[PDB]
């Protein structure tokens, strides 16, 4: 989608893998704020929008 | 209340602990309060500050 129409979405009720991304590509802008990337996969979150 | 003195003296220690235990519920600017998830969810250069 456009800028002005992101597509929202609602993740939940999964067992989340945080390391599909990394075959992903060369990931020009990957920065995560408030939680470190490494140490990502093992944490649990509330509700994970997309 | 004619044991004024000695019950205020017993209070005045009972509530100076009380504040001090409760004073470690605050954050004072930290992401969090408990050190276990600073610990857990960074990495140990951004967990120093």
């Amino acid at each position: 989608a456009s800028v002005y129409a992101w597509n929202r979405k609602r993740i939940s009720n999964c067992v989340a893998d945080y390391s599909v991304l990394y075959n992903f590509a060369p990931f020009f802008a990957f920065k995560c704020y408030g939680v470190s990337p490494t140490k990502l996969n093992d944490l649990c979150f509330t509700n994970v929008y997309a | 209340s004619a044991l004024g003195k000695l019950q205020d003296v017993v209070n005045h220690n009972a509530q100076a602990l009380n504040t001090l235990v409760k004073q470690l519920s605050s954050k004072f600017g930290a992401i969090s309060s408990v050190l276990n998830d600073i610990l857990s969810r960074l990495d140990p250069p951004e967990a120093e500050v």
